[PDB]
């Protein structure tokens, strides 16, 4: 399939100015900037409740979201938003989690990570964690099945659902049912980059000048990038993690970096199934509403979420 | 007629309630919640000549 037409004229209109200068763009100036994607639609859901979770050192926003129709115990998904490490909310996602909430038939906790470069890795990693460690710990109080909870996230929130579940399986929990990964940064080695990198590195948004300047923003050295915290692809055991969803998106210098996570899962025995969607690219869940096809796909991931947690 | 429901300042698109719209169709911004006339380009549809 060509790109999405919704999404070939916002592409158009992106690429008619050059590229930032990365060497010198800083991240206030970065989240100064306009957001390239718009307010798109909020699906109804039963309740959203917003509340501080208070972890030792520092207190991290979550936005809940139950859905209609569901009744205890409820399955669950944490959800952390993408981003870069650098940029991202509770509100430029809360469309996203309304979806997975409502077509996934599951409580979304959107957890707000602390963010780079004021706190650079592993800060994010252990917010992840210790988020997921304390909403299980507190699964009888939300209602929640505790067979039943998933990690998930997009972009950067994918590589934090993905190594959270890796601190899991390190730490005999929590336990989780499912990951839920979104177009998700998994890491590769950087002597082979899979072909979507060198090949989607200009053009559809997220750029290879940009993925290094998020890299930059986020590692304190570049001597991390083989971490496997950063790169769980390079874990040495992804043995007996949880089963996995993966989307990829076409023309997402990410794409094969997915595909290369699934193929690693596959290699040591865990289920994972593995969706492109030919039509798309890196961050098409945020024009949901806005795109036919980015609706048509996030409703999709929504409902292979459900079927997961049935 | 409608108005802009959102439009990017810097890069020059955005969306009227929706129909998309890039700077060159102005006759330079439109700004969230203006109200304008436009022709439709149903060639996705995309707005043309926005007052």
């Amino acid at each position: 399939m060509p790109l999405d037409p919704v999404i070939q004229q916002v592409l158009d209109q992106l690429n008619r100015m050059p590229a930032p200068d990365y060497k010198h763009l800083s991240a206030q100036q970065f989240r100064s900037q306009q957001s390239l994607f718009p307010p798109v639609k909020k699906e109804p859901v039963a309740e959203v409740r917003e509340f501080d979770m208070d972890l030792p050192g520092r207190t991290l926003k979550v936005r809940m979201y139950r859905p209609e129709g569901v009744e205890p115990p409820y399955p669950a998904l944490v959800y952390y938003h993408g981003g870069g490490w650098v940029v991202g909310d509770l509100e430029t996602h809360d469309p996203v989690c309304r979806v997975l909430a409502k077509d996934g038939r599951a409580v979304v906790f959107s957890v707000d990570y602390r963010l780079a470069p004021e706190h650079k890795f592993p800060a994010a990693v252990e917010d992840a964690y210790d988020a997921l460690q304390w909403i299980a710990e507190r699964a009888a109080d939300f209602h929640l099945d505790p067979a039943r909870i998933a990690v998930g996230g997009d972009s950067a929130g994918g590589n934090l659902a993905a190594v959270t579940s890796i601190l899991a399986k390190e730490r005999g929990g929590p336990a989780i049912a499912f990951q839920l990964l979104i177009y998700p940064s998994t890491g590769y080695d950087p002597a082979h980059p899979p072909a979507s990198i060198e090949e989607n590195a200009e053009g559809y948004l997220l750029t290879g000048g940009m993925m290094l300047w998020f890299r930059d923003q986020y590692l304190n050295s570049l001597e991390e990038l083989t971490h496997p915290w950063f790169s769980p692809v390079l874990y040495p055991d992804l043995s007996g993690l949880p089963p996995a969803y993966i989307a990829t998106a076409q023309y997402d210098p990410l794409r094969d970096v997915g595909k290369l996570y699934a193929e690693a899962l596959n290699k040591a025995g865990v289920k994972v199934e593995i969706e492109n969607f030919e039509d798309l690219i890196h961050g098409f869940a945020q024009f949901y509403s806005l795109s036919p096809g980015a609706t048509k796909a996030l409703v999709r991931i929504a409902e292979k979420l459900r079927d997961a947690l049935a | 007629r409608g108005k802009v429901k959102w439009f990017h300042d810097y890069y020059g698109y955005g969306f009227i309630t929706d129909v998309f719209v890039n700077a060159d169709a102005i006759d330079k911004t439109l700004k969230e919640g203006q109200v304008v006339e436009f022709e439709i380009d149903s060639t996705a549809p995309q707005a043309a000549h926005v007052k």
